[PDB]
């Protein structure tokens, strides 16, 4: 886990290949999660069939982690600006795109594209400002 | 811009949205088995939680 | 059922909940749990009919493995400290379990599947009991235990529950199936405040008490399980058409009525904490819980379905009355607003 | 003898691979039948006495016999143990392989403490609490077993 | 009320049933002479003879008891029926499954009188013999198929509740028998009905209904010449033994049940209104809403029993 | 049982996958089931016997009690399936879906 | 609990035996008794949010006299390192092993 | 929260520590309410029982305002001292612990120099 975490410990923009790297994980993660959930309901007809989709969910998830990776990176790069959340929207852009591919689908690369985007930059916006998630009980 | 694009955009995309998704969650077989193994893959996940962040 | 047994069917789904709040030695609240999964079993399959045994065939497989987990929790403590008790030295995956276990006695987020299918094949009768005498249980345990259990966990069994509670509703055309979405959406709400403040978990449960009670009793006034049953609602019975409105729309967050303050207090109380990401989430998707009540509110009130010359029939004849529970629980519960502040 | 316990602990674990791995539910049957003979032994090995032919006088004969004795009655319609077998005998090798993990990192504290000069020390002493000092716990098992002669006549019919 | 309380402090079923106590229905063909031969066999054993099950029966069972306007009963004419067979608006489904709910009504009554009192009832034509009628229509052009499927729906759904009739007196006189006995009593409506209908609701009495029923219930058959000789076929009836038939599992704490469901009208015809949207059947929002308006606003009925002042109602102010 | 005490707790969760996953059978989830009632047993009698706690076993012996009838109700539903679809296979129990 | 039905009544059906220092039958005293006592009523009037904390040490020597890890973990040493000094010849159990012993 | 807190009454519904403070106005305008959600739930049923709405029941009418009313006197008799409780015990610990709750001195707007955002 001190790898996953590893993603936000450098400064964003730098050290790209970590960055994709570790996206691409996350995104494939959940992608063998998304297809044992696609596979354990609504099951398949032969366990070859299964295999299939477990690595269609998996390749089509670790791409939009990729390319959320790369794009947010380097956008950063080229950008010089590395705290800027547009850089992840442009991220959270691409990682919709490459959803909306898999897909066939352009429809679903405009939801995706924007939906996507907003949430990546919500996220960014929330490292730069601190925001708790699943916060302990404080009161 | 009117009618077509600023309603296919905002209100109807969201009724779109919704309407797939809750085609795919409540297709559900019926079977136990299935139903069951996703307590299966559940507790898995959530043991993963805990460890992980020990 | 011979009188004799439905007394002592009826003492032990009631011995069962009352066993478990009362006792503090764990293995007593246990046995408590045990007790309402035997007594309620023999009331699921009354009609007999081929759905039934379905359905109390599941609601006891799901309900006989989460008791074991439970009981498992409790063995293993007895190990880790010899108390027959959850403590703050508890270890952590001990509780993980106790909130996995029952999180699935009380059907929230991943485990509620079964819940859905059971309040499907009993009758509206004992499905209100299903729902929620026998949530009472189990959401003891767990407030009493609050101060130990994780708030990571119940967070995402609560935005789940809230979000798979209202997607399946929207699809869901039966009536006992809407029923039974609604209450996984709101027990999610329920366990969602239950690490901040527990008591405001049991404000959120005594309105949901309050309102599916009176609701689940209008279904069955006409005993209509469709939608398009209760649409012919205005032919059938035209007074009970306004309190089924509000109520309805009092169930999911609308201002005026009784129904916002639970959503109302929860995320004052989770904005309070700080988890002003959750909260704001969870009310989102909440409005798409109202998107699926006002559309029966559509079929039943607003608009007027066609109905059957058969119907006048059933007109003539007088019609049993409503008891007077729904009175007193319909209007304490689609108007007491104005009186939140002693209520919380 | 040597490690008298950790030898049936791991044969618990093998019957109980067994069940989850379903073979024939009177196949299964034996599974249960066998591993509880195991579990009436392990706690003979602590000394308990009383709660361990409990058990092999309640769960083993009483319990998992009306199983089979239904599992027979119904349910007797089959067409793989062989192949649960495989899977056993493999399964089985693997756990072995996991506690050859232990092995490579991490008995003199089986019975632990006891107090040799006694009388009254005996275990099953205790399960007559029931009646001085933990008598609720008898009251409500005797309302389960009165709940359940009515619940099941009702289940039944 | 009839109640668990009340069951459970005596008023037991299970005391109030003689040998005399049965559920006998008479079934025959549009003119079998069966009324006349109910009314004696009530007479004989004190049976409180039902008479058969009317578009107004309803209206005469409820409140006031006058008979009900035409709309307010559903619109429906048997006189229109025959006049006007396979009419556009369907008059002869809506007459029919009218007919099928006010016998459900009666059925229902006479089981509360059947199990309340202990007195036996002659029902004359069931719910369980008025199938025949459908089969006829739709072996004819008056139903179509689907109409036929919605019937068959509705008593599949509440004919199996309610206990079989104990016996089921039967006459028989063929077609031509009846044809002429329609002459008799002249009436320009019943006259014109095309034997061939007639043919199919006897028809569909011996090929379906009497074998049917002959397992479950004791079928005496009785040509018409037993009958008209009332003392005979009672004398017949007197002597069938009670035997065959799922009546005999019916114990004190099952009937309390049953008596509970026919003390509850609304109950008893709850799926004989559901949502099946066949055409004929269709009340319609804005007409169904008027006739709604106005048999709620008829006196006595604005308002509960007890409470509508209009027929002279008192006491109001503390019920 | 520092290691006794994971053995039994591994038969728990391997009986526990056997519950959540069924195949055919239902007997064989029951079956199954009970097998974790006694790996639970088992332990609590275990633990209460070398810690002494001689005021605590009446559990374990309750635990068995209530599985009992736990199991008598589980059975009872088991003979009414095999009644009213001639086999416990647990496809049959899809009419909710 | 919940609902303290029991404090109210007076009864005590559940709380006497839920900790091993409870009533034992014939007073045949509980192990760990000699600390789960003083780690309770260290306890006592001080809520677990404060029971947590500067109530460790009775914890940790209870978590130790039942667990019994340490001592596990101190002898599995002595055994190991035994087994190397034999490994050397150098040790050799004693007489202690096999000699005269006491009544 | 609350609960937990010393000589909590472990199933009693008011202490006898809430005599102490006033006794609810019966006129106070919640218990009025109360009142009037009553008198209502008693028109509601007797229109689901469709029976003249007004001119019905008119004991149970009484009933009803009579009851919600008599519970509303001892619940708000209640909540009003569950409230008060929570002061109690609020303001004491802002006392025993003062240095966690220290008074706060605010400069003068003289002092303090609050910037401009013109909008010209
Ligand atoms: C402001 C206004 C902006 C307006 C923009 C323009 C709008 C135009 C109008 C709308 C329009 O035209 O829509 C047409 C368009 C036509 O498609 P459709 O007919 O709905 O087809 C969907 C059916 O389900 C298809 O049925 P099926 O039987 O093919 O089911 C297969 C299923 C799946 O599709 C596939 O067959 C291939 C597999 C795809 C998913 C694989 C990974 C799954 C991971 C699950 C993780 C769970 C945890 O299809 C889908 O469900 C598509 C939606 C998938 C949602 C995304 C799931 C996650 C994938 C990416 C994970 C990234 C993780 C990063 C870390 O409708 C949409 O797709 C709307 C958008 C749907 C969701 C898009 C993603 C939103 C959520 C983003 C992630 C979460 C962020 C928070
Ligand atoms: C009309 C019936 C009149 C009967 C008169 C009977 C004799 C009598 O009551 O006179 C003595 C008595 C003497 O009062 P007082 O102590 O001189 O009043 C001085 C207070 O400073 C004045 O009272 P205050 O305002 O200081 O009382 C504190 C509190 C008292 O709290 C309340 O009483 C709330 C009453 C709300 C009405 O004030 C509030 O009402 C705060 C809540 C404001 C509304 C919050 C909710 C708004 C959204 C929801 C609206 C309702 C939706 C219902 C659900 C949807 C239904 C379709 O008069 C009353 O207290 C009753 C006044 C009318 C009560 C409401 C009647 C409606
Ligand atoms: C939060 C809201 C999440 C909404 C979607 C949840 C599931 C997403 C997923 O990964 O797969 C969809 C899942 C299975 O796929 P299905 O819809 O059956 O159809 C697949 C083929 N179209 O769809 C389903 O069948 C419903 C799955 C519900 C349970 C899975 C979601 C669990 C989310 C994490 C819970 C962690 C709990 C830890 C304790
Ligand atoms: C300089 C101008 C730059 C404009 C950039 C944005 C528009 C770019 C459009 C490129 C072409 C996209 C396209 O043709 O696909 C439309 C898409 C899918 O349409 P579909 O029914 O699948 O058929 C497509 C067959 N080729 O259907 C869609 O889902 C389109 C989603 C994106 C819509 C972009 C324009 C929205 C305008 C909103 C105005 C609100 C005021
Ligand atoms: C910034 C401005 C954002 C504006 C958002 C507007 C949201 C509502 C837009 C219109 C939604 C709509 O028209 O819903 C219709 C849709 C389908 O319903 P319908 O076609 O009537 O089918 C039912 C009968 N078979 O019904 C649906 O499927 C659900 C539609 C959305 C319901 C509320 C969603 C809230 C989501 C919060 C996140
Ligand atoms: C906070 C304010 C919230 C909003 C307040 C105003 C809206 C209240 C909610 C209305 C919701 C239902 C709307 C649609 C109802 C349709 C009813 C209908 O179609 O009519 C039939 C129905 C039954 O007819 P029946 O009474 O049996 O006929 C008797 C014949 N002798 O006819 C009836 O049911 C008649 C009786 C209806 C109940 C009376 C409603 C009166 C209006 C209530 C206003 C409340 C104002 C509160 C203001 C608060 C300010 C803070
Ligand atoms: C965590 C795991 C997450 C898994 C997520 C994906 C799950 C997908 C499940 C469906 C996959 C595609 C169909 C596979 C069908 C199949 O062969 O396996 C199902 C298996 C056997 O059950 P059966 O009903 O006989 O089905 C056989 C049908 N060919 O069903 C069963 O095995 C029933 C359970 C009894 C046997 C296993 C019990 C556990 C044994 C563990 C032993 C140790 C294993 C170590 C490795
Ligand atoms: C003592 C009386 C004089 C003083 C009253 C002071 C009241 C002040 C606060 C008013 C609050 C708004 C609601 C007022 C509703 C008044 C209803 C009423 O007075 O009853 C008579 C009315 C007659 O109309 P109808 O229903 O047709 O009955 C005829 C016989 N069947 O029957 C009805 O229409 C009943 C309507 C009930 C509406 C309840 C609304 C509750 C909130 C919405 C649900
Ligand atoms: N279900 C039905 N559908 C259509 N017509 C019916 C139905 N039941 C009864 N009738 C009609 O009612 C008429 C009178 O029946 P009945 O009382 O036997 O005649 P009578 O009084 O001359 O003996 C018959 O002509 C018959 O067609």
């Amino acid at each position: 886990k001190r790898f996953f975490e590893s993603y936000h410990e450098v400064p964003d923009g730098t050290q790209c290949h970590r960055k994709t790297y570790i996206t691409t994980a996350l995104g494939g993660i959940c992608g063998i999660i998304g297809s044992a959930y696609s596979v354990s309901l609504n099951p398949a007809d032969s366990t070859l069939e299964a295999v299939a989709r477990v690595g269609r969910y998996t390749f089509t998830a670790a791409a939009i982690g990729a390319m959320f990776g790369l794009t947010t990176c380097v956008s950063a790069q080229v950008r010089e600006k590395p705290d800027d959340p547009l850089n992840y929207f442009i991220g959270g852009c691409a990682g919709g795109l490459t959803l909306g591919a898999r897909t066939h689908s352009y429809g679903t690369a405009a939801m995706g594209c924007v939906y996507m985007g907003t949430a990546a930059a919500l996220f960014k916006i929330g490292k730069l400002e601190g925001w708790e998630l699943f916060p302990t009980p404080k009161v | 811009l009117d009618l077509i694009w600023l309603e296919k955009t905002i209100p109807k995309s969201t009724s779109t949205l919704h309407t797939n998704m809750t085609t795919l969650t409540t297709n559900q077989k019926g079977l136990i088995k299935l139903y069951f193994m996703s307590f299966l893959i559940n507790i898995i996940l959530i043991i993963i939680l805990y460890s992980i962040n020990l | 059922m011979n009188p004799i047994t439905l007394a002592i069917i009826y003492f032990t789904i009631f011995l069962g909940p009352v066993i478990t709040m009362s006792s503090t030695n764990l293995m007593l609240m246990w046995v408590g749990l045990e007790f309402s999964l035997l007594a309620i079993i023999p009331m699921l399959i009354n009609k007999k009919n081929p759905r039934s045994t379905e359905a109390a065939t599941k609601y006891f497989v799901t309900q006989a493995t989460a008791s074991m987990i439970i009981l498992l929790a409790i063995v293993l403590n007895y190990k880790q400290l010899g108390t027959w008790m959850f403590q703050q030295q508890t270890n952590g995956l001990i509780l993980n379990m106790t909130l996995m276990a029952l999180s699935m006695k009380l059907g929230l987020a991943p485990f509620h599947f079964w819940l859905p299918e059971v309040t499907q094949g009993i009758p509206l009768h004992m499905g209100l009991i299903l729902l929620t005498w026998q949530k009472i249980a189990p959401l003891s345990i767990l407030i009493q235990i609050y101060p130990l259990l994780n708030s990571t966990i119940i967070l995402m069994l609560a935005i789940t529950s809230i979000f798979m509670g209202a997607w399946g509703g929207l699809n869901q055309t039966q009536m006992r199936k809407i029923m039974a979405y609604s209450s996984i959406a709101h027990m999610g709400w329920m366990l969602a405040i239950l690490p901040y403040n527990p008591s405001l978990t049991l404000l959120n449960l005594m309105i949901y008490i309050i309102l599916t009670a009176p609701m689940f009793m209008a279904l069955m006034l006409n005993n209509s399980m469709t939608i398009n049953s209760i649409s012919l609602l205005w032919n059938k019975t035209p007074a009970m058409l306004t309190m089924i409105s509000l109520m309805l729309l009092s169930l999911g967050g609308l201002p005026p009525l009784t129904g916002f303050l639970p959503k109302w207090i929860i995320i004052t109380e989770l904005m309070k904490n700080n988890c002003l990401i959750m909260a704001t989430l969870m009310a989102m998707m909440a409005l798409l819980n109202l998107f699926f009540y006002t559309r029966l509110i559509y079929s039943t009130s607003l608009t007027m379905f066609p109905t059957n010359n058969n119907s006048k029939m059933m007109t003539h004849q007088t019609k049993t009355k409503p008891n007077l529970m729904f009175s007193t629980l319909a209007i304490m519960s689609t108007m007491t607003l104005p009186l939140a502040p002693q209520l919380i | 003898m040597n490690n008298y316990i950790f030898v049936l602990s791991s044969l618990f674990l093998v019957g109980c691979l067994g069940l989850a791995l379903k073979p024939s539910p009177i196949y299964g049957g034996l599974g249960l039948i066998v591993s509880g003979f195991v579990g009436c032994l392990m706690v003979l090995g602590f000394g308990g006495s009383f709660l361990g032919l409990m058990v092999f006088l309640i769960y083993l004969g009483g319990m998992l016999v009306v199983f089979g004795y239904t599992t027979a009655m119904a349910t007797e319609e089959y067409p793989s143990n062989w192949l649960i077998l495989g899977f056993l005998v493999l399964g089985v090798i693997m756990e072995v392989f996991l506690i050859c993990v232990l092995n490579y990192y991490d008995g003199d504290w089986l019975m632990y403490e006891v107090d040799d000069v006694g009388v009254m020390l005996e275990g099953g002493i205790g399960v007559a609490a029931m009646y001085s000092c933990a008598t609720w716990m008898m009251v409500v098992a005797g309302w389960s077993l009165f709940a359940g002669i009515f619940i099941i006549i009702e289940i039944t019919r | 009320r009839y109640g668990l309380l009340a069951a459970i402090l005596g008023d037991k079923t299970t005391k109030k049933l003689h040998e005399y106590s049965r559920v006998i229905t008479v079934d025959g063909n549009i003119c079998s002479g069966k009324n006349k031969l109910a009314k004696e066999i009530a007479q004989q054993l004190g049976m409180k003879h039902y008479p058969e099950a009317g578009i107004q029966y309803s209206s005469t069972t409820t409140g006031d008891g006058r008979p009900l306007d035409i709309e307010f009963s559903g619109s429906c004419s048997l006189e229109k029926f025959y006049d006007d067979p396979k009419s556009n608006d369907g008059n002869s489904y809506r007459l029919q499954s009218w007919l099928y709910a006010s016998r459900l009504l009666q059925y229902a009554d006479a089981l509360e009188h059947l199990l309340s009192t202990g007195q036996g009832v002659v029902l004359e034509r069931s719910i369980y013999s008025d199938f025949v009628f459908l089969e006829a229509m739709y072996n004819q052009g008056y139903i179509r198929k689907q109409c036929v499927d919605h019937y068959n729906e509705i008593k599949r759904l509440t004919l199996p509740e309610y206990l079989p009739p104990h016996a089921v007196i039967y006459i028989d006189v063929p077609v031509p028998e009846v044809q002429s006995r329609i002459q008799k009593k002249g009436d320009p409506h019943e006259m014109k009905v095309t034997s061939a209908y007639l043919q199919d609701i006897e028809n569909a009495y011996k090929k379906t209904f009497l074998p049917k029923m002959s397992e479950m219930c004791e079928v005496l058959v009785y040509d018409s010449w037993e009958a008209e000789d009332p003392t005979k076929v009672v004398e017949d009836i007197e002597y069938l033994k009670y035997n065959k038939g799922p009546w005999l599992k019916q114990d004190d704490w099952t009937f309390h049940y049953l008596r509970m469901l026919v003390q509850d009208k609304t109950e008893v015809l709850n799926y004989t209104t559901i949502p099946v949207y066949l055409p004929e059947i269709t009340i319609g929002a804005h007409q169904g809403s008027r006739i709604y308006n106005s048999f709620r606003e008829l006196p006595g009925r604005k308002y509960a029993p007890g409470y509508n002042a209009e027929v002279g109602d008192k006491w109001i102010w503390l019920k | 049982m520092p290691s006794t005490f994971f053995n039994l707790t591994m038969a728990f969760s391997l009986s526990l996958l056997g519950t959540l996953m069924f195949r055919s059978h239902l007997m064989s989830t029951l079956l199954c089931l009970e097998g974790m009632v006694l790996s639970l047993f088992i332990m609590t009698s275990v633990t209460s016997l070398n810690s002494n706690s001689m005021s605590s076993m009446p559990i374990p012996i309750t635990i068995l009690v209530f599985a009992a009838c736990e199991a008598a109700v589980g059975l009872a539903l088991l003979v009414k399936v095999s009644n009213t679809y001639g086999t416990d296979y647990v496809q049959n129990l899809n009419l909710l879906q | 609990p919940f609902l303290d039905i029991q404090k109210k009544l007076g009864i005590s059906l559940d709380r006497h035996f839920m900790f091993l220092s409870a009533e034992q039958p014939y007073k045949n005293a509980a192990r760990c008794h000699a600390f789960e006592k003083e780690w309770i009523e260290c306890a006592h009037g001080i809520g677990g949010t404060r029971a947590k904390k500067e109530c460790k040490i009775e914890f940790d020597d209870f978590e130790e006299c039942l667990l019994r890890y340490k001592t596990m973990r101190r002898m599995h040493d002595i055994k190991k390192q035994r087994e190397k000094l034999m490994k050397e010849g150098k040790y050799t159990p004693p007489p202690h092993h096999s000699g005269r012993e006491e009544p | 929260m609350m609960n937990g807190r010393p000589g909590h009454e472990p199933l009693k519904f008011l202490p006898d520590e809430a005599r102490s403070l006033p006794p609810p106005k019966l006129n106070d305008p919640r218990l009025v309410y109360m009142g009037l959600l009553g008198y209502c739930t008693g028109l509601m049923d007797n229109m689901l029982r469709m029976r003249p709405v007004m001119r019905a029941g008119l004991h149970r009418q009484l009933l009803f305002v009579t009851s919600f009313v008599f519970a509303g006197y001892f619940y708000l008799k209640r909540q009003n001292y569950l409230y008060a409780v929570k002061d109690h015990d609020m303001f004491g610990y802002i006392k025993l612990h003062p240095e966690d709750f220290p008074e706060k001195e605010k400069k003068t707007y003289a002092e303090i120099l609050e910037p401009f955002h013109p909008v010209r």
